[PDB]
RNA sequence: AUUUUUUUUUAUUAUUUUUAUUUUUUAUUUU
């Protein structure tokens, strides 16, 4: 099942590259027709840490938080490696991740975001405009010499086109990432100044092109055994 | 047949050869646009008095606020807006009382005037580079 | 728990940009149907530094000001990294800031204003008018030489609709934001020349969404330790 | 057929190719306003009697005062209420004995009139230095 | 037959070569005119190895799961060596194998991939760019001290030409084969970081030169007997 | 006849040979490229402060960050973007008052701009190398 | 009087947190 994602933002999506200085926005290059291009482009692994910390926030309002013991690194202790939970627990079953130095397998696929006018994503939704055309709100200047910041972003009319992907059709994970993009659909954001009303977005979430999950069913209350 | 006076701004500087070609534009889009965007820029330095703010050196009106102004008007659409922005921005005059200057300058301000934005992004210090370098020589030669 | 306000100007609201020379309102820009637009508005994070002046103007009403030692930056001094604090001091606990080089997170993200004829805010209350209109007073030519000079704003009747937002509803917090935007539409102010009668507005506070905060809860009398 | 007097102003200076395109006004909408707007401030320069305060430049009624009265008339809608403003402010004359000139001018006074305001507020010194153009060289013409 | 694809890519293909370090492209050398010079390219191993997994999660989708007993090793247990079942399993007849220590003989011969500018494929479809412009996208930084990470990579709008070719024009091979192209011309993936969206291609098959397969002939519905 | 004020930098350090040749570039065209980037990187370590992130070493700004910073500056094209990223991201400071340094940098950003991308490429830390003995070295003699 | 055969470098990781364009200025006067 893939979920196509039309994205319409409601603010400016700032999305930081990697003395009153400037500080730019993220670009990519394309090789469209021969040519050599720079557009912007919020990277493809920052929509899955979104949905990442989605997930971890919705599974936790029917599970516990009291005990413990995200974003996973490897190290080994004893190597302990049965790996059922993947049937119990359905977050780190799609998501990926590292436990004891065996980094696990993830079903999700997402694809990046491309607002401006390329040839790469699916089907437009308007004649085109030009390309260079992202231009740069000015910050804040902290006034305690009131040092004069800015920074660089999309304006609030910009459209997104994405797509993610689970690949194999079997159980209740389809249903828990539907929830997930319910959320993400309701209220969610993607930027870096979130904090200052930099990142709001409207999305629809369509087209589940294959075969589709029953409604009704259980997302996590299988009796929370809550192991580690 | 006319002296075009930002021909005679960087005939100041030889130790400089040009950007475009030997003695014509051809073989390349992108120089035309660096140089119509290296014209423009060096017609304003010299349209105002160095009126602003006042120490020994004018606080490099260059770079302390110059790129600063230019890159903030640069992000606008399509080129008499960006002049617009830069002229209330930062000093404000539209030219002494020469009139080639004058009718270089209104000639100028439409082009292709897309790829003139992306040249003020995508490359700006070599420009302030080279009108620093012909500003300071072309001092130098009334000093 | 998030904040819908609605806010009605009775003044002109001047808001500055980033011999006798103008200076400008600030704008922003839009993509609404293709084509870009400027349309003045107030930076989103303006209305956040009026609200955390007036929380520190109000956390100071029952702690004592005598002693020291806003807005924060960051140094090093031996990096002292418990914070506790936060359930002990509710105002930098929900608004953020940094103190001694690891900058904190803050609960509150509040979205910009938008005044003007769009489609980005929320319903609107009236059929609208044309954009461009934001004309000018002309101001004060010091005559000590009369210097004439000119500022650009908003006309006295605009109204404006900006939302507030706090994710976790746990505690106080939300009952001291609720405070704070009660003196804040009780008699709040925004822009950049009050001291002339510029930028008087009266607003409401509706729409609590969520899990509402219990009456008569403690605002700050927690037996004041006054801590750094 | 007409002379159509705002056309004979133009024309005295060739060096500045036209705006608008090569023979009417096709593919942007813009640019029929900047043209509209071009020759309305164009057709108030020679409208006064150059009555004003004398110095032996009249002060630059060209950018000492005409682009700030010009801007103050241009807070108002939609043009009438403009250009009665201008009007009222600057100077004080309707038009000469010359009834090609008030009839162009009350044709023009009413159009679109949305987008022109606009372009009186967005691009103001680029027509100042069209206006100063075509009104220095056709001075010229008569020296 | 042979078949030749042309494969434009339509986001970055990260493919890997063999504290906050950096991790190359692969690349392989040519000596074309008389030098000698490094051009990246994914090894044709590497196209094989992705119709492996694809043909071998084709040929489950018609044949039982349930019961096991893919990359083979060698080992021997009594050394039963007759293979009749290449007539009767048509996956590991095409793509060759390891059984009881004699390896299988494949069918399938795949030539590598050849994006840059050489003149090692076949035709050209456009003028030609320069040779070292393989610039690199800059990673996510785990942020748990983030870790800056940086991985190398082509541009989303690389062409690259490929040719596979089964030799023994016979049976229903090329018809299975068919069916697996045809697939990976659908929603064929290469690279490394599928997961973020890295690798996102699409292609086309052309050029069947030899005697042709028959149209509509039995995939692998020959009453499935599904032998060990 | 002028000093080539790159020239009195790698002066200081007679004890490393030169690269391209005794004399004169000849018999190598790899050895010309290699040497432009070098002597294009030595006119940004002595463009600088060292106005970043103090420590009594200044955090080898020398490899702790000038390689990664250089590098991915060295994957745009072709050689003015390189240096608006460069100076964009490292510290950003044109050139002090040194005409000398200003005319001589301003000169070399533009060559045959291919193979110098390459260089820095292929070959980073031998470069690094040189620049490192060389700033060494001049510095040493002022202490 | 082939050293031939078979053998994805691959799973996993937000460039995130913090930040008022602020404070000051009778369109005065003269018939």
């Amino acid at each position: 099942i893939r979920w196509d994602v039309d994205i319409i933002a409601q603010s400016s999506i700032v999305h930081r590259d990697d003395d009153t200085f400037t500080l730019f926005r993220r670009e990519k290059i394309i090789g469209p027709d021969g040519q050599i291009l720079q557009i912007p482009l919020i990277s493809g692994s920052s929509f899955r840490g979104v949905l990442r910390r989605v997930g971890e926030a919705l599974t936790a309002e029917v599970l516990g938080y009291e005990d413990v013991a995200l974003a996973k690194s490897a190290h080994p202790l004893t190597d302990e490696e049965e790996r059922n939970l993947k049937e119990l627990l359905p977050q780190i079953a799609v998501f990926g991740g590292a436990a004891s130095g065996r980094v696990m397998s993830g079903l999700l696929s997402v694809s990046k975001v491309l607002p401006e006018i390329a040839e790469l994503a699916h089907l437009l939704p308007r004649p085109p405009h030009s390309t260079p055309l992202l231009p740069a709100v000015l910050s804040v200047a902290d006034e305690s010499p009131l040092g004069r910041f800015a920074i660089e972003t999309l304006p609030a009319g910009t459209r997104l086109q994405t797509w993610a992907r689970l690949d194999n059709a079997t159980e209740h994970q389809a249903a828990f990432f539907d929830n997930v993009l319910s959320t993400f659909a309701a209220h969610g954001h993607l930027g870096g100044r979130s904090a200052a009303g930099h990142g709001q977005v409207t999305a629809t979430v369509t087209a589940t092109a294959l075969r589709g999950s029953l409604p009704r069913p259980t997302v996590d209350w299988v009796n929370q055994l809550a192991d580690d | 047949t006319t002296p075009t006076p930002t021909q005679v701004w960087r005939a100041t500087v030889p130790e400089l050869p040009p950007l475009v070609d030997e003695a014509g534009d051809t073989g390349s889009a992108t120089a035309r646009a660096a140089d119509t965007a290296e014209r423009l820029l060096l017609l304003l330095h010299y349209s105002i008095d160095w009126s602003w703010v006042a120490d020994p050196k004018h606080r490099k009106t260059w770079d302390e606020l110059l790129p600063g102004r230019v890159r903030r008007a640069a992000y606008r659409a399509d080129t008499l807006d960006r002049w617009w922005s830069e002229v209330a921005g930062q000093l404000g005059a539209p030219a002494p009382r020469h009139r080639d200057r004058r009718l270089e300058l209104a000639t100028l301000l439409r082009e292709p005037a897309l790829p003139v934005i992306t040249v003020l992004r995508d490359s700006l210090p070599a420009l302030l580079l080279r009108v620093r370098i012909i500003a300071e020589a072309v001092a130098a030669q009334r000093g």
